[PDB]
RNA sequence: CCAUAGGUUAAUGAGGCGAACCGGGGGAACUGAAACAUCUAAGUACCCCGAGGAAAAGAAAUCAACCGAGAUUCCCCCAG
RNA sequence: UUUUGUAUAAUGGGUCAGCGACUUAUAUUCUGUAGCAAGGUUAACCGAAUAGGGGAGCCGAAGGGAAACCGAGUCUUAACU
RNA sequence: AGGACCGAACCGACUAAUGUUGAAAAAUUAGCGGAUGACUUGUGGCUGGGGGUGAAAGGCCAAUCAAACCGGGAGAUAGCU
RNA sequence: GUAACGGGGCUAAACCAUGCACCGAAGCUGCGGCAGCGACGCUUAUGCGUUGUUGGGUAGGGGAGCGUUCUGUAAGCCUG
RNA sequence: GUUUAUUAAAAACACAGCACUGUGCAAACACGAAAGUGGACGUAUACGGUGUGACGCCUGCCCGGUGCCGGAAGGUUAAUU
RNA sequence: AAUUCCUUGUCGGGUAAGUUCCGACCUGCACGAAUGGCGUAAUGAUGGCCAGGCUGUCUCCACCCGAGACUCAGUGAAAUUGAACUCGCUGUGAAGAUGCAGUGUACCCGCGGCAAGACGGAAAGACCCCGUGAACCUUUACUAUAGCUUGACACUGAACAU
RNA sequence: CUUUAAUGUUUGAUGUUCUAACGUUGACCCGUAAUCCGGGUUGCGGACAGUGUCUGGUGGGUAGUUUGACUGGGGCGGUCUCCUCCUAAAGAGUAACGGAGGAGCACGAAGGUUGGCUAAUCCUGGUCGGACAUCAGGAGGUUAGUGCAAUGGCAUAAGCCAGCUUGACUGCGAGCGUGACGGCGCGAGCAGGUGCGAAAGCAGGUCAUAGUGAUCCGGUGGUUCUGAAUGGAAGGGCCAUC
């Protein structure tokens, strides 16, 4: 039967046009005001999959 | 630890604050700083230290 | 009692002598002021060392003190 | 997924966004495909019998992808620039 | 007291078996979650009632989206 | 066989014969190969039945953006060197 | 008279030896205990599995018991061999 | 059970120095042969008078083959 | 007297006796989704549970904790509204 | 002491000699009053100790009678078993060798016997550990829950008075 | 319309009484030559009791499960993240239940900037003065100081003082570093706006290196991005923060 996307990870992850993968930054969620407004602004916009990690979010998205 | 988070509250009406801490026991007034309000884009007083 | 440490720094020079550093390069990872800050030199917050220019670095004592700084030379 | 019981990577990191569903009723049309439909009109119904958007595509937008080397009248549609122009230097007439 | 329960007889019909399919009444756990309780396994296995050649379902108090479709059932897509 | 390492006094087998373990289905991706090619291909089903029909659909030719939206650009920001 | 005494049948099983692929998946031999009682025995019957029954040892419930047996879930699962 | 050169035995067959010869391996060379990876002139679906180098190997990856049963080729071919 | 049928027969279990407690009968209690049945065709000199365990001398201090019984102005408090 | 670690406690008895036994002492590591305390006649296939008698239990075995063992005939198993032309020593070595090294010894093959070794056979150690194994069991572990109990509503009505 | 006496009258509590529900494992009659059952008459209770739904409590009586890892075996103990030094073999990195110490903050000034200043200790002499307070000189030259460990730094001070202030700014960010990743860190320069300074300039927190916690689920504020017919709203998204 049809591969089963695994759901959490279609929420956390979109394809890009040459195959990669962009994803939200962690540590934005809460405790930020200990943090300092120029890491915080860095973790504003999206980064993309590193290469070591593209294997398990592909394998976790199929139908990317 | 004793120190606790305050937020300090722009007096132009934008809604945007900033965020810091303060020692309540000690210098129990209220901090008010001139900071740049990134809405009508100029320097502005802010007041708030619960 | 004796059992914790810290996890190491990664400090010390990252661009040795006459090596073609782009404006930004880290230059040294430092406590302190060990090395000096010269021509075309930043001093970061951390005290690191990092070029403003593209070039190549260039180690050497100067001043009263003996004291040594880094600079990047235009190639 | 599973990483040895670290944390993986598909929840250590934050979900965002949301999904519209009006993007699931909204098509691009390639300037390729404007000599597809028979009349010489494009309208969204008769790009529909041309089979380049979906039956339940309800807002169509023409963009600069290919070429157009016709006389073509797109009604009811939404044009880019580059394709309004493309469509205008081959006797074209956008009609909104 | 009426009556009613109750009694006797007649006539008609049922009873039990049977592989699967069907509909209904009840309903697990192992297991998986790399432990586990929500969740999963699964309304599965199992027990029970009943039916038929199929059963159930079925002629909109349904969808739709301001255009319209026109009961139910099954198949392929929609779509992991 | 398992091991850093086994003549090992570590494991297994008395012998022969026969049987005895990486399959199948569906999805997905990569490679090879073939067909067609900015187009490729049809599914159920119909049936003139391995034909032909059926293009409903799927993928691809455009992306960016959380999205509206814009679109070879887009997002970001009041605006970008 | 007696949960009295000695002692056979009968019921049991303290010791020892034998045997331990036994004559026997618990016996034999010599001795040992109870032996009118809370005794023993025949026939039939009832209690059913988280249940029974238990003068209580987790004992016994068809040579199987800290949850019987048979069938099914079932190719449970087995990061182990 | 000699059992503290492996033994026999050795006063060198011990030790130190100074040398020249020999033995000594699946190392090197020599003869013959297979294969892989390259690079080369004629010439070409290249293969060679040629040339160079490589070729121990578990887990493990890659490449090419053997044979077995069955289907077609096969109402043919072999076979009392 | 009883016991680990098949390595333990004992100082273990039981025992008469003792006490505590429950139980007023459609008894408590127990088996039972229930009906019902036992208890008992008994009725507090009875029945159930618990502990101790003939008999003899006796069984001392402690109710803070945990339970059990009782009390109740106040506080806290569910569904509901 | 069925309780005492220290401990073979101290003293005494009994014995030539007594870690046991008996008695008393108290220093109760860590008895104690119905999870009973202290006694207690009788009883016990109960535990411990002493003595008389008795004896092959023993000093220390000897002989005898029978059933086996041995021989013949007949029938005819078994566990095991990688293959075996299956010696000692010393060493070496997956670290305790018939199998390697060196050495020594040894003609080939049975039968009766003994069990030192073949880390002999038997049972995928039962101790110890590990597995994000299992099962029962406990509890003021967690979460549930039958049961018990509280109240609200329903079955559930009428009046009188305050 | 402020106020305030009453009842037909609505439902509240309590108390008493009743009977017709309900109960009866009381008597009696019949079904029926039946200690079941039912009906009937009667008495006794009686809106109680009892049962259903809901609800709080109790609840090893029963069930499902959990009860960590490292570890010179395991267990007891200790340890689990972060910072500093040594081990560490002159780049980085580098282990032990190796050796030694710290952190889980603090600060609207202890931050920014301008301007100014330069210690410890001892010596000599001097009212209360001790060996050590304060004053003056001298020698000394950082042997001090750094909000807190240690290390490296620090006089152009980063150390002490004062004035003005909020750059402890917002959006971005060439390029580097360090990490398996998540991520962490350094960062000129640009835009906007600010402060200090005459000006050059400095300022995106503190001499630096510890002072921390992913995701989920929510909360708060902002933002008309989305808004399941449509207009809204709910919720969701996005930004900031808990
Ligand atoms: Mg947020
Ligand atoms: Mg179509
Ligand atoms: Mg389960
Ligand atoms: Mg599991
Ligand atoms: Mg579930
Ligand atoms: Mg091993
Ligand atoms: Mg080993
Ligand atoms: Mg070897
Ligand atoms: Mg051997
Ligand atoms: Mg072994
Ligand atoms: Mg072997
Ligand atoms: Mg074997
Ligand atoms: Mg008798
Ligand atoms: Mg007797
Ligand atoms: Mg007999
Ligand atoms: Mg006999
Ligand atoms: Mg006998
Ligand atoms: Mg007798
Ligand atoms: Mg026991
Ligand atoms: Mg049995
Ligand atoms: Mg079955
Ligand atoms: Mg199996
Ligand atoms: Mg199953
Ligand atoms: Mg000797
Ligand atoms: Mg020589
Ligand atoms: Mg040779
Ligand atoms: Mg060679
Ligand atoms: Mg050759
Ligand atoms: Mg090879
Ligand atoms: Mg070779
Ligand atoms: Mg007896
Ligand atoms: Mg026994
Ligand atoms: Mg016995
Ligand atoms: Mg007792
Ligand atoms: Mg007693
Ligand atoms: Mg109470
Ligand atoms: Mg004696
Ligand atoms: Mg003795
Ligand atoms: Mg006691
Ligand atoms: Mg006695
Ligand atoms: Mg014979
Ligand atoms: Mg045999
Ligand atoms: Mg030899
Ligand atoms: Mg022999
Ligand atoms: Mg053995
Ligand atoms: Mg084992
Ligand atoms: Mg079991
Ligand atoms: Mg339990
Ligand atoms: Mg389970
Ligand atoms: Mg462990
Ligand atoms: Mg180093
Ligand atoms: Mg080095
Ligand atoms: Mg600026
Ligand atoms: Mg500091
Ligand atoms: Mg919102
Ligand atoms: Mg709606
Ligand atoms: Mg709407």
């Amino acid at each position: 039967p049809k591969i089963k996307t695994v759901r959490g990870a279609a929420k956390r992850f979109k394809k890009t046009g040459k195959g990669g993968f962009k994803h939200k930054h962690a540590n934005l969620r809460h405790i930020l005001t200990k943090k300092a407004t120029k890491r915080k602004r860095h973790l504003r916009p999206k980064a993309m999959v590193s290469k070591g990690d593209l294997g398990l979010v592909i394998a976790c998205l199929p139908y990317a | 630890g004793i120190r606790e988070k305050i937020k300090l509250v722009s007096s132009a009406g934008t809604g945007h604050f900033y965020t810091t801490t303060k020692n309540k026991r000690t210098k129990p007034e209220k901090l008010e700083l001139k900071k740049f309000d990134p809405v009508v884009r100029q320097h502005v007083i802010y007041k708030e230290a619960k | 009692r004796n059992g914790r440490d810290s996890e190491a720094k990664r400090l010390g020079v990252k661009r040795f002598g006459g090596e073609s550093v782009l404006a930004g390069s880290i230059i040294v990872r430092q406590r302190g002021t060990k090395f000096h800050a010269g021509a075309n030199v930043g001093c970061g917050r951390d005290h690191t060392l990092f070029a403003k220019a593209d070039g190549k670095v260039k180690f050497e004592v100067k001043g009263p003190k003996n004291r040594k700084f880094i600079s990047i030379e235009a190639e | 997924g599973f990483e040895g019981g670290q944390m993986p990577l598909y929840r250590r990191l934050p979900k965002f966004g949301f999904t519209s569903r009006k993007a699931a009723i909204t098509a691009e049309i390639r300037l390729s495909d404007l000599a597809k439909v028979e009349g010489g009109v494009v309208d969204l119904n008769t790009l529909k019998a041309a089979n380049i958007i979906g039956i339940q595509i309800e807002f169509a937008k023409v963009i600069l992808a290919g070429e157009v080397t016709t006389p073509v009248t797109v009604r009811g549609l939404r044009v880019t620039k580059g394709a309004r122009a493309a469509i205008e230097a081959a006797g074209g007439k956008i009609e909104e």
